[PDB]
């Protein structure tokens, strides 16, 4: 969609793999504000709403928190302290055509600055002067809507770059979906630290004969001492005991 | 509720609408200059017509904007350029005399004819037919015929057309509240609205004439020196007491004296600075010619060229069916699209033209951040002089030895610089009186204080006084030899070439002082100096958004058009010419001696 008609769809109940973006070898504006690309995988925040729109090459810098301008002031304003990342890449091969791509429009004039994270859909015309305009273009109507012109021969400065915005804020909703923490190398019959989802400890890992129901994550036997875990990536139940120790 | 906020809304609307239409017209014009077909002429004219008609609608809408209350200067310059009516003031019966006459003048100039009367053997176009008879032959009789092969066969049919042209183009100025059409071309140099920085339109005539009393003593000794080495080929045909014939000055019109360098070499025994043979030993091609020009610019400090130019532009002559002309011109298509249109060759001129034509490109993206109406040079002389300061630097022996074109052991004696400086003097000093005289004649005929029967007796008597040329044959008023030149026939302001020289050497002294070069200006270089690149780039990026007189104070510190840092370039040549002209008759009066 256009910059003035950016969509907002929630991403939840699914794992978002951010590792593939690092080795894409095709990004140009893979930057993060208020968070680091490495530290957003281990921990995550809810409200993963993604905004899709097209921003020209020259106006990429305008799209950043704490930065004002034309697009950031009249089309789509990023709120301050925006704990999110901006990802953009070139789309010349597909998002362009000969004679000018007249499919993307934007708002050029507005009476007041746009509230951050506000989408406005209206046909109201600008009021530059005092005399109202009655729908007929005059000396003070100035229909703000304009169509960008993208061509395959356009320079890199104004090349239409495909950009998406991801927002990460921690509201009062817990139990959200996070990024990829693929795996380590499991070790059996060795005193190894383990920290599964919600519990941690140290002990020896070994096979188990007991059976666990399909809606648990771990278990305990006596005095709140964990002794068995059922990792969900393996669908197998194991026995945990503290490794050997004693007084010499 | 203010007009100032209403104008900023309209100029923001016009900037996005025009740059979409200007890119379509520029892209269509690019395809016309690369692949000529029958439909491509109509295809370019279709997009170019709707672009010209778009400006007709926008000029009428901006007229209702009163200027007397716009304190902002960025939009004041935009509204002054947008509100130029141009041809809209003329009636329907009078507007049809513009496009009819101008296309007839262009078509007449495209007719090449050197076929002898009563001897019709064959004749070619201007480039293959007219240029060989003016640049190589040394015969007086046929060159006088060749002078009359174009000034009596092409200019004879322009008298009823060009005089009708100068009586209706002159009337637009009263309809545009100008003085005359000669005053209309001085509006590019006109600056208004700034206290103490204003440049009047009528003071420019005085300033050009004021800078000419020191050009003259350089040209007095140049014409005196060149008349002794011209009589070797013509012993008894010109007298060394008067002026020179017109058909012996390098060109048909005598604009460039480059072809007299072979005839008037001072001391030709030692070899000249020529590396044309050096590139064919190392197998240079079109890519490597422009690649060393690009790394020359990034060494100065200017940004390098984009990736959408090397694989997009054309360099050589492509194919066999494409008969498109590839005169070296700079293309500014807009929206980040920049192209160079020329045919590469392994020669001295094409290597320098590769540096020269890139400079207009390097000027074009500098004001890319400016709005579309201000996306231009500061005046008509900036965009040409900026593209020539790197041509002076690239021809230096120091820059030629840096890349490796020149031999590593090339001594620099007196004559190794006089040979180079006199080659530059014939193409720079020799064209200043021809540029000033023609624009002075065009300014007065546009003013209208020249009757019909006094064009030639006043045109020829001032060519004899300022330039110093004796007419090889007397001509009456039915001849029209001043209209034969390329710029005058195609409605080009020729004053931009007189100020080109005075600008390209004001910048040269400023950039050489920034680079802290220890020596004279002829051996100076611009490369490997980021301080000089930053000095130039601050004034290139301004464009027309600032007055041009503010662009000078950013480089030279003088708000006026300074002429002093041009004589200092030719001081090694000027001091030798004063000693060489001890016995020659230096300084001509009016001279009807040879052709009385
Ligand atoms: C401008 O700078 C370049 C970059 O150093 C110079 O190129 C060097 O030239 C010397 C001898 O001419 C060579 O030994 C170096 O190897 C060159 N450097 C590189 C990176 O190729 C160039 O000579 C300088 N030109 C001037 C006029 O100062
Ligand atoms: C080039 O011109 C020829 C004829 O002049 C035409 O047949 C051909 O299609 C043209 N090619 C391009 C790429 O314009
Ligand atoms: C004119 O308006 C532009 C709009 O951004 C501003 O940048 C500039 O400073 C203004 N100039 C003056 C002299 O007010
Ligand atoms: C352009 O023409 C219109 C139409 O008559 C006129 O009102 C306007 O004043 C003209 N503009 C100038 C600068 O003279
Ligand atoms: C231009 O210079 C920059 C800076 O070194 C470099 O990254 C880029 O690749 C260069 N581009 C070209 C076309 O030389
Ligand atoms: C230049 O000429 C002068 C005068 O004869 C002479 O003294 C000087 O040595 C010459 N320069 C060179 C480099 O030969």
């Amino acid at each position: 969609a256009s910059v003035y008609a950016w969509n907002r769809k929630r991403i939840s109940n699914c794992v978002a793999d951010y590792s593939v973006l690092y080795n894409s070898a095709s990004f140009s504006t893979f930057k993060c504000y208020g968070v680091s690309p490495t530290k957003l995988n281990d921990l995550c925040f809810t409200n993963v709403y993604a905004d899709s729109f097209v921003i020209r090459g020259d106006e990429v810098r305008q799209i950043a928190p704490g930065q004002t301008g034309k697009i950031a002031d009249y089309n789509y304003k990023l709120p301050d302290d925006f704990t999110g990342c901006v990802i953009a890449w070139n789309s010349n091969n597909l998002d362009s055509k000969v004679g000018g791509n007249y499919n993307y429009l934007y708002r050029l004039f507005r009476k007041s600055n746009l509230k951050p994270f506000e989408r406005d859909i209206s046909t109201e015309i600008y009021q530059a002067g005092s005399t109202p305009c009655n729908g007929v273009e005059g000396f003070n109507c100035y229909f703000p809507l304009q169509s960008y012109g993208f061509q395959p021969t356009n320079g890199v400065g104004y090349q239409p770059y495909r950009v998406v915005v991801l927002s990460f804020e921690l509201l009062h909703a817990p139990a959200t979906v996070c990024g990829p923490k693929k795996s380590t190398n499991l070790v059996k019959n060795k005193c190894v630290n383990f920290n599964f989802n919600g519990l941690t400890g140290t002990g020896v890992l070994t096979e188990s004969n007991k059976k666990f129901l399909p809606f648990q994550q771990f278990g305990r036997d006596i005095a709140d001492t964990t002794d068995a875990v059922r990792d969900p990536q393996t669908l197998e139940i194991l026995d945990i005991t503290p490794c050997s120790f004693g007084g010499v | 509720s203010t007009i100032e906020e209403q104008a900023k809304t309209f100029l923001d609307k016009f900037n996005h609408e025009a740059e979409d239409l200007f890119y379509q017209s520029s892209l269509a014009s690019w395809n016309y200059n690369t692949n000529i077909t029958e439909e491509n002429v109509q295809n370019m004219n279709n997009a170019g017509d709707k672009w010209s008609a778009f400006l007709k609608e926008q000029s009428t809408l901006a007229q209702m904007y009163p200027l007397q209350e716009i304190q902002n200067l960025t939009v004041k310059l935009q509204l002054q350029a947008l509100q130029q009516n141009g041809s809209s003031v003329l009636s329907e019966d009078k507007s049809k005399r513009l496009n009819t006459i101008l296309n007839t003048m262009s078509t007449i100039y495209s007719t090449g004819k050197v076929c002898n009367p009563d001897n019709p053997q064959e004749c070619l176009l201007l480039e293959p037919g007219l240029n060989e008879i003016m640049a190589n032959s040394l015969d007086y009789n046929e060159r006088l015929w060749a002078w009359e092969s174009w000034r009596s066969e092409v200019g004879k049919q322009l008298r009823p057309l060009y005089e009708e042209y100068v009586v209706l183009k002159n009337e637009m100025a009263r309809a545009n509240h100008y003085e005359d059409y000669g005053d209309y071309w001085r509006g590019d140099y006109e600056v208004n609205g700034v206290d103490g920085y204003d440049y009047s339109r009528g003071q420019l005539i005085e300033d050009v004439e004021h800078t000419f009393e020191e050009i003259k003593p350089l040209y007095e000794h140049l014409h005196a020196y060149v008349r002794a080495k011209l009589m070797n080929a013509y012993p008894s045909y010109i007298s060394p007491i008067g002026c020179l014939p017109a058909h012996l000055l390098g060109d048909m019109w005598g604009r460039f004296w480059t072809n007299l360098y072979s005839l008037t070499v001072p001391f030709g025994q030692k070899p000249n600075i020529d590396v044309t043979d050096a590139m064919v030993d190392q197998a240079w091609d079109a890519q490597r010619i422009f690649k060393e020009a690009e790394k020359f610019f990034v060494s100065v400090g200017l940004p390098n060229m984009t990736q959408g130019f090397w694989e997009n532009s054309m360099l050589t002559d492509p194919g066999n069916v494409q008969k498109a002309v590839c005169h070296p011109t700079a293309w500014d298509l807009g929206k980040g699209d920049f192209r160079i249109l020329m045919c590469t060759k392994v020669t001295m001129d094409d290597f320098l033209t590769a540096h020269h034509e890139m400079g207009h490109i390097q000027y074009d993206m500098a004001y890319a951040a400016q709005p579309f109406l201000l996306r231009n040079g500061a005046n008509e002389g900036f965009h040409e002089a900026v593209g020539e300061i790197m041509s002076l630097s690239a021809a230096t022996p120091k820059h030629l030895k840096s890349i490796g074109l020149l031999s590593p052991d090339f001594q620099e004696d007196n004559e190794t610089e006089i040979n180079f400086l006199l080659k530059q003097a014939l193409t720079i000093v020799g064209t200043l009186p021809f540029t000033y005289m023609l624009e002075k004649w065009r300014w007065m005929v546009f003013k209208g204080e020249i009757p019909k029967d006094q064009w030639m007796k006043k045109w020829w008597e001032m060519k004899r006084e300022i330039v110093g040329v004796v007419e090889p044959v007397p001509h009456d008023e039915t001849y029209c030899d001043p209209a034969s030149l390329f710029h005058v026939s195609n409605d080009y302001s020729f004053i931009r070439y007189y100020t080109r020289t005075l600008y390209q050497f004001q910048f040269q002294e400023a950039l050489c002082q920034a680079a802290k070069h220890e020596g004279p200006l002829h051996k100076c270089d611009i490369s490997n100096s980021t301080e000089a690149g930053q000095k130039l780039f601050n004034m290139l990026r301004l464009g027309k958004s600032e007055p041009w007189t503010l662009a000078l104070e950013n480089v030279v510190g003088a708000k006026n058009m300074n002429v002093r840092p041009l004589l200092n370039y030719f001081e090694p040549l000027f001091t030798w010419l004063k000693d060489q002209n001890k016995n020659s008759f230096v300084g001509w009066s009016t001279d009807w001696s040879p052709y009385a």
